[PDB]
């Protein structure tokens, strides 16, 4: 028999509580993303990788960002480089704490939730005070960043890695070792290799079964290649291993944080040409080059040479691509959204074949499906 | 219509206004990317449970509809289907830019220009996202209107 | 399942009947599906239908004709889902400007 | 006004947290600004008491107190009042929106408008 | 970069279907007749030293100067040889291309996502219904001719009791700025 | 499913070495030691204090960089800061402005209309980093909710307002941020 | 100008141009732990089941005593 | 305290989650006691 | 005469308790996460509970029209007597009592097993299946552990001779049984848990997860009696526990100090650590899914339960330890 829930739609034909297919539906969150983006300038289409997979908000501008650079060849300086990867990582922790959360409130676990929100909070903090707003803010921009960092930002972060350790450490002692977690992760939703070659997964989903493949370590987009963190690898893909590969990712990323913390260079924060960065107020304000930069910049667009690039990068979800194909204008022609929500949520059919209801809703959880990238 | 009575009924209205402001139980139509901000709202720090405020899974259950995230045209006949379960005693909090006018994909396909075209909407909170801050002055604003509702008057006076 | 285009005219034409069947097959079901038993007359849609395929017959090319198919087919399936004298001048002309 | 605590509960909590507190400053509109250093988390470790027990709004934090109670500013309302422009400016109004119609805002073509404007951008010739 | 399983194709693969290739730091293409498309993402896949064994997605792209509008574009990826390559072909509003379902099982959202953008049938997916759009969607969204905001909107009609689809009839109409400078080129 | 039998097997030999470590292990699973200590961090926190804002009273830190409610200022003089570049509406991702002008009495050019949706603003701050005059702001207010769409629709009129009631506030962030400019 | 905005009340050449960003302190911060301790200091599988076996007999002795009690 | 049994707790090198007013956040963003000078561009191309 | 007087100051206060467990349930789960729960409805929350039940009283009624009206109605009027009449027999001290049965266990377990009748006709009389499904699943979890918690009150018979709880205090006078049976005590704990569909073992309360539940379709006060009643079983269970394995209305080490407390205090006291304890479960684990809670109810606290039945049943016949 059929059994309908009602923004996830998803239908699922079972026997004996046993689910023999799942079939979702989509739609629901479809806003004419690529159309509008094709209709909107460079500039004016960056809030809308804002929007996407907006629980990871800036992987995807970060992914727009380096294809633009692609399409354009333009140098990136060493500091903007690396608050780009800070802020990555940050939003990397972000997604990962929400991440499991949201699966531990689905599977019952209801009390890790506000605490991993009040390190979102702090996090969000962090993001308001660099940028605009605590979300969907458009601080990574082709060429570089909006704007420099605040004084006491390296700082504050400091702090909330150590206490963040401690959080990890904290929520892993209270999770990871239950034995009702245990019982509903381990065994549930299994992904062999292959499956998922044959899928398309990307990121923990992909790491899960064992293929031992990283974006980050396969083409370094960053400074990543002078950070040496780790990637773990699952032994035998399921929930639980997914899950333990979650606290190692964000346990990394908190590495990857320290290190940036670190060696933070002193310079300029966007690429040095103003024919692609909008000089700055008091340039614009002095010189009559600089204000017609500023003027054409916010204006028109800088225009890309005609070319056709994907350019993919290891989103919190996982792979998160961009495909953009130009044609010398200061709009987009064409941008496809590659994301890795729409290949896992075919892979909910086979993952959740001959489970049951509540497996269903970990799978789910497992995968996090954000329905934002899934309707680009 | 006397003095007296009058008093009476305006005591009888505030403890109504009373009840209902501090009882509560929003449900969340969580689309699109006001959602998470809402579970922000729900947290710890700028908790909800205080003032009355507990999310109701069922509509049936629920006082009002709190319309977070963008609505969809393939969306919007659902949130208009749950919105007519909902008891008589019932207002529309639209959060965000999408479910107030379109928000940054007015002009698009597939996309409803604010949910007041679907159901009557009582309180906009501008922002996107708006701030958990800015949620839950939008919230305590739905208490100030539902502070005013004289309902036993206005039957007493037919 | 969708198939390869049709090489041929004759095998368009199976595919038009085959197409037809399946739609006065599934006619009953929107019958409940939409309840205008007072004024429907099966018959008459049957011959709406008909109307249809025989206003569609300026079309030749096969690749057309089975592109044509395959949305028939996609509207069948959505409303299976339940988705829904003065002459004719001087009335545009009374209208609007823009006729 | 100390016996709004018991219907109220939140101006319990903060009449609660005034125990150690020091008033930093006072605003033209009766709202008492207070800090409180020492053992407190940062996240409050500044509030106010907006003087109006019985019907306290969020908006009624005047521009010159919003910097230094949303922790922007380190600079108090006292200064920011003597930096307040001239020649121009207006008195801080609460968010009503919803006292009145002739309290909210209402746009030059609304019918609720005391003077509605017309919007044509063409003269007819008008005999 | 890595530019090794694609000189490797290009000199192993069968020259019958190659239509043209570029050397790009864009990422390698191939572009090739939709006949041979599904024999040339099976040497890939199955092929020792050539192992694009997963498929990023399939795109469409609309080109309303070209007699064959469409382009439908697959980025595959090898793990194994760590290398992205890209696969296209050129195919028109009516005729029907090769599905790769059989291959990789992934490309049925795709493909049915590129059927509901623009209108690319394909010949032997296991079904092809409209995948992102609302239900009995007329048009094809993703197409260039494609008006922005549609041309039909929905709203609450209280005698209906019900949400009505009616002709767009929208407010502040999308005003397009030509921002285009004639020195560009 | 007889490769899975024999690892399991295999491991059930291997994690019962010794009567030491069965009987640990069986003690362990029948006691709840891990439900134990979860319980212990729990009333740990539940003991702990709180970090609840108190909403009305207390408000969450925010920087002079965010982007709350839009507005428009003038210069000390009193002069509207806004000539009519139409800068905010050629650079708004969102279309939610729109602008029209004329040559004002005296030759200056102003805008005779500027009208804002706070209903279709996506809050991203591109006007106030485009203007060439700093004219135009996204103030710091954001407790602004409104009962009406038409109250949320904006104009010139109630963005100088607006600019005016909060011109000290937006000074002093426009100071702050103008230094990291 | 660069030179013009980054103007030194003493400098020659474009160069040494004053700069303060946001940064690390002289000592590059220090160490965050980002392993995890988890401290097993409980009591041993061994003592509590001593405790609960000694804990039911001497129970069921006292249980003993006080049903003799109440006969 | 019974949480200091075993977990976490009874970990000396544990941090609290609750930041103090007193050491978190010492000058508000908008008032630093020391004023930023950001590059925008390399000496040489002056 | 004055026993609706006593009848009218047993319900009426067991209602009051029910609203503030509700609230105390809130404000210990927030506490526990790091926040505080409500506040702002009265000084520290007290009036939540009235200003809940008053909107839930104004808030105007649905008629599903299910063809089954009667039945849909009647269901929580049904749980909601059970519950009262378990209340009934519960002692608070020496002679708090209504009915002082010389059978009071086997009327609880009696009532206990009336209680699944209300679901039952919840879930058949609503339209929806889904709900159907659900009382049928949360109607099997209370048979398995209701099978659980009578095999417990054996051992609990077999320690003390009567079958009256007034007596079973009076022989908990001395040890407790705590003591003898903190294991069976546990798995009591556990087993009326999941008796009353709280903490662990949550399926009706997964309304956010597939299995939905069997007040989906119930109007306010339908799903206010059915809230009330399970409370209230809470509630009854906790007092359950501690006059079996607590000792009732006796204090520690029998000391004088101690003596001057009245007892009904102590009960009172023991009562909300139990409910704490409930919160505390609730707010600090995972929940299982049905079929993982089918199998343990079946397979892992039937078999203990006999074995403890046996093994105090051997070690009370051995010895001339028996009443
Ligand atoms: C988690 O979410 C939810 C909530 O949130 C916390 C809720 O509150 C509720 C609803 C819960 C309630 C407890 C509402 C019921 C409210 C009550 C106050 C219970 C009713 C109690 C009575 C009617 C007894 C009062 C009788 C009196 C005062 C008579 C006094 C007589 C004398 C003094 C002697 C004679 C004179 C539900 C369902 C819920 O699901
Ligand atoms: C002469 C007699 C001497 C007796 C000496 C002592 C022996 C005690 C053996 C029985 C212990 C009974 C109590 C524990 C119990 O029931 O465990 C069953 C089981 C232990 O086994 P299990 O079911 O968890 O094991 C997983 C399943 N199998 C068996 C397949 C591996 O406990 C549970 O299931 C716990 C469920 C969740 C409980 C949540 C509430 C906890 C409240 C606080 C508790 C402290
Ligand atoms: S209003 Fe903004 S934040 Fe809210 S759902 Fe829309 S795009 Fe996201
Ligand atoms: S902040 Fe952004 S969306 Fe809002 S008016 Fe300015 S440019 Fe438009
Ligand atoms: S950018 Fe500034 S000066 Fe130009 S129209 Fe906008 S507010 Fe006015």
């Amino acid at each position: 028999f059929t059994l309908n829930f009602g923004s996830l739609r998803l239908v699922l034909e079972m026997n004996g509580e046993v689910v023999e297919r799942a079939e979702p539906h989509i739609g629901l969150l479809h806003r004419g993303t690529e159309k509008l983006i094709e209709y909107k300038t460079y500039l004016q289409a960056l809030p809308y990788f804002d929007r996407l997979d907006y629980v990871s908000t800036m992987a995807q501008e970060h992914a727009y960002s380096l294809a633009v650079e692609r399409l354009l060849n333009c140098e990136v300086p060493l500091r903007a480089q690396y608050i780009r990867v800070l802020f990555c990582e940050i939003t990397r922790i972000l997604n990962h704490l929400l991440a499991l959360t949201t699966h531990a409130m689905d599977v019952g676990a209801s009390t890790p939730f506000l605490w991993a929100f009040e390190e979102r909070e702090k996090l969000l903090e962090f993001y308001e005070r660099v940028s605009g707003a605590r979300m969907h803010a458009s601080f990574i921009r082709p060429g570089g960043v909006a704007q420099d960092l605040p004084l006491g930002l390296c700082r504050d972060i400091d702090s909330f890695t150590q206490q963040f350790a401690s959080r990890i450490d904290e929520l892993e002692e209270m999770l990871t070792g239950n034995r009702i977690w245990k019982q509903r992760l381990v065994d549930i939703g299994t992904v062999t290799a292959q499956q998922a070659k044959d899928w398309g997964f990307s990121g923990v989903m992909l790491r899960g079964p064992g293929v031992c493949w990283d974006l980050r370590r396969a083409a370094p987009y960053d400074v990543y290649d002078q950070l040496d963190f780790d990637v773990p690898v699952g032994t035998r893909g399921d929930c639980y291993d997914r899950y333990c590969i979650r606290i190692e990712e964000m346990r990394q990323s908190m590495r990857i944080i320290w290190q940036c913390l670190n060696k933070i260079p002193s310079g300029m924060i966007k690429a040095d040409d103003r024919k692609l960065c909008p000089p700055s107020r008091c340039r614009m304000k002095l010189s009559m080059e600089s204000s017609i930069h500023h003027f054409e910049l916010y204006t028109e667009g800088f225009s890309v040479p005609a070319s056709s690039t994907y350019t993919a990068v290891e989103a919190p979800k996982g792979e998160f691509g961009v495909f953009l194909v130009s044609n010398g204008s200061n709009r987009p022609y064409r941008c496809k959204i590659r994301a890795p929500g729409f290949a896992h949520l075919q892979g909910l059919d086979f993952m959740s074949k001959h489970h049951m209801l509540a497996d269903v809703v970990t799978i789910i959880g497992t995968q996090d499906i954000v329905f934002g990238e899934v309707d680009r | 219509v006397s003095k007296a009575a009058e008093f009476v009924i305006s005591k009888v209205d505030d403890l109504m206004n009373w009840a209902r402001r501090g009882s509560i139980w929003p449900m969340t139509f969580g689309l699109a990317c006001c959602a998470v901000e809402m579970m922000h709202t729900g947290a710890a720090r700028y908790d909800l449970d205080r003032f009355g405020i507990i999310f109701r899974p069922s509509p049936r259950q629920s006082d009002c509809m709190i319309v977070a995230g963008t609505l969809t045209n393939k969306m919007a006949p659902a949130l208009r289907k749950v919105y007519d379960q909902m008891p008589e005693p019932r207002w529309v909090i639209s959060m965000g830019s999408c479910a107030n006018g379109g928000g940054y994909y007015h002009y698009s396909y597939s996309v409803v220009r604010g949910c007041d075209r679907i159901v009557p909407v009582d309180i906009y909170v501008p922002g996107c996202p708006p701030t958990a801050e800015a949620l839950l002055y939008g919230l305590l604003q739905l208490q100030k209107k539902i502070n005013r509702r004289k309902d036993f008057l206005h039957w007493w006076t037919k | 399942k969708v198939l390869p285009n049709s090489a041929s005219v004759e095998e368009a034409r199976q595919r038009v009947f085959d197409f037809f069947r399946a739609t006065c097959r599934s006619l009953p079901s929107v019958m409940e599906i939409y309840n205008l038993y007072d004024v429907t007359s099966v018959a008459q849609l049957r011959s709406t239908v008909a109307s249809e395929i025989r206003k569609n017959i300026g079309v030749s090319d096969p690749k057309v004709i089975d592109m044509l198919l395959f949305k028939g087919m996609e509207e069948l399936m959505n409303v299976v889902n339940h988705s829904k004298a003065i002459s004719p001048f001087l009335k545009n002309f009374y209208s609007s400007n823009y006729f | 006004g100390y016996l709004r605590c018991l219907p109220d509960g939140n101006l319990l909590q903060t009449k609660i947290h005034n125990i150690g507190a020091t008033l930093v400053g006072v605003d033209k509109f009766g709202n008492k600004y207070y800090e409180k250093l020492g053992d407190t988390q940062y996240g409050r470790h500044r509030w106010v008491e907006y003087a109006e027990k019985s019907r306290y709004n969020a908006s009624q934090v005047p521009p010159e107190w919003h910097g230094w109670l949303h922790f922007i500013t380190d600079h108090t309302g006292d200064e920011l009042l003597l930096l307040k422009p001239k020649r121009y400016g207006v008195e801080h109004k609460e968010n009503l929106s919803g006292e009145g119609e002739q309290y909210i805002y209402h746009s030059k073509g609304h019918a609720l408008n005391p003077g509605q404007r017309d919007w044509t951008r063409y003269q007819p010739w008008e005999s | 970069d890595n530019q090794f399983i694609f000189k490797y194709s290009w000199e192993t693969l069968p020259k019958k279907w190659v239509k043209k290739m570029e050397r790009s730091e864009h990422g390698n293409r191939f572009d090739t007749k939709t006949d041979y498309l599904f024999q040339l993402l099976c040497f890939l896949k199955l092929h020792t030293y050539t192992r694009v064994q997963v498929l990023i997605d399939i795109c469409g792209v609309d080109y309303p100067s070209r007699k064959r509008r469409f382009e439908v574009v697959y980025n595959l990826l090898s793990t194994r040889y760590n290398s992205r390559i890209r696969v296209q072909t050129s195919a028109d509003e009516v005729t029907r291309i090769s599905s790769v379902v059989s291959l990789f099982p992934s490309a049925g959202w795709w493909e049915r996502e590129v059927w509901d953008m623009f209108g690319v049938s394909f010949i032997n997916h296991p079904d092809l219904r409209r995948i992102l759009t609302d239900y009995g969607f007329e048009g094809h969204p993703l197409r260039k001719d494609f008006p922005l905001s549609g041309y039909v909107e929905v709203r609450y009609d209280d005698p209906e009791k019900r949400v009505v689809s009616e002709p767009i009839e929208m407010t502040q109409e999308f005003r397009y700025f030509d921002f285009a400078s004639p020195w560009e080129q | 499913t007889k490769l899975e039998d024999e690892q399991r097997e295999q491991l059930a030999k291997e994690i019962s070495k010794d009567w030491s470590s069965v009987f640990e292990r069986s003690i362990n699973t029948l006691f709840l030691t891990e439900m134990v200590r979860g319980l212990m961090l729990t009333l740990k926190y539940f003991f702990e204090t709180k970090v609840t804002i108190n909403y009305p009273f207390e408000k969450g830190p925010l920087s002079p960089r965010f982007r709350g409610e839009h507005a428009l200022r003038r210069y000390p003089t009193g002069e509207e800061r806004c000539i009519a570049c139409k800068l905010c509406e050629a650079i708004c991702p969102a279309q939610a402005i729109t602008i029209e002008a004329e040559e004002r009495e005296d030759g200056s050019r102003r805008t005779t209309r500027y009208d804002i949706d706070m209903t279709k603003c996506i809050y991203c701050g591109f006007c106030q980093e485009a203007c060439p005059v700093d004219a135009i702001v996204e103030g710091p207010n954001f407790e602004f909710a409104t009962e009406t769409h038409e109250e949320l629709l904006y104009d010139k009129e109630k963005l100088l307002e607006n600019g005016d009631r909060w011109e000290t506030e937006i000074a002093e962030n426009l100071r702050s941020e103008s230094l990291y400019r | 100008t660069e030179a013009y905005i980054r103007n030194k009340p003493g400098m020659v050449s474009v160069k040494d141009m004053p700069v303060l960003q946001d940064g690390p302190p002289p000592g590059g911060f220090a160490p965050v732990r980002f392993a995890r301790r988890i401290p097993n200091k409980g009591p041993s599988a061994v003592a509590i089941f001593l405790a609960a076996f000694g804990t039911f007999s001497w129970g069921m002795y006292q249980v003993g005593q006080g049903n003799k009690i109440r006969r | 305290k019974p949480w200091e049994i075993t977990g976490p707790c009874a970990d000396p090198e544990y941090r609290s989650a609750v930041p103090l007013a007193t050491e978190y956040r010492l000058q508000c963003p908008a008032t630093t006691k020391e004023k930023p000078c950001i590059p925008n561009s390399l000496p040489e191309t002056v | 005469i004055a026993v609706p007087a006593e009848i009218l100051g047993i319900i009426l206060p067991l209602l009051l308790g029910v609203a503030f467990l509700v609230l105390a349930e809130r404000k210990v789960m927030a506490f526990v996460q790091r926040r505080k729960g409500p506040d702002v409805v009265g000084s520290f929350g007290l009036l939540q509970p009235l200003a809940d039940g008053l909107k839930l009283i104004l808030k105007e009624p649905i008629s599903p029209s299910s063809a089954n009206f009667f039945l849909f109605r009647m269901a929580p009027v049904a749980t909601f007597m059970l519950s009262l009449v378990a209340w009934a027999v519960v002692p608070f001290d020496y002679g708090m009592v209504l009915s002082d049965s010389n059978i009071g266990l086997l009327y609880l377990f009696a009532i206990s097993s009336l209680g699944v009748y209300g679901i039952i006709t919840a879930g058949w009389s609503s339209n929806s299946k889904y709900a159907f499904l659900g009382a049928l699943r949360s109607a099997a979890q209370m048979v398995s552990y209701e099978v659980s918690i009578g095999l417990i009150l054996i051992t609990v018979l077999i320690c003390v001779g009567s079958c009256n709880l007034s007596e079973i205090v009076m022989a908990q006078k001395q040890i407790w049984f705590g003591i003898p049976l903190f294991p069976v005590l546990v798995m009591f704990f556990i087993s009326c848990l999941a008796e009353t569909n709280r903490a662990p073992f949550d399926l009706p309360e997964a309304e956010a997860e597939s299995v939905a539940g069997y007040n989906v379709e119930y109007s306010s006060m339908g799903f206010a009696l059915f809230f009330l009643g399970e409370y209230a079983n809470m509630i009854l269970m906790s007092g359950l526990c501690t006059s079996l394995s607590l000792g009732g209305w006796l204090p520690i080490l029998d000391l004088p100090i101690f003596k001057r407390i009245p007892g009904s205090i102590w009960f009172s006291i023991k009562v909300i650590l139990f409910l704490f304890l409930y919160i505390w479960v609730r707010a600090a684990f995972p929940r299982y899914r049905y079929d993982q809670l089918m199998g343990l109810g079946w397979k892992v606290f039937l078999p203990l339960s006999l074995a403890w039945v046996v093994a105090v049943s051997g070690v009370s016949v051995t010895f001339p330890w028996l009443p």
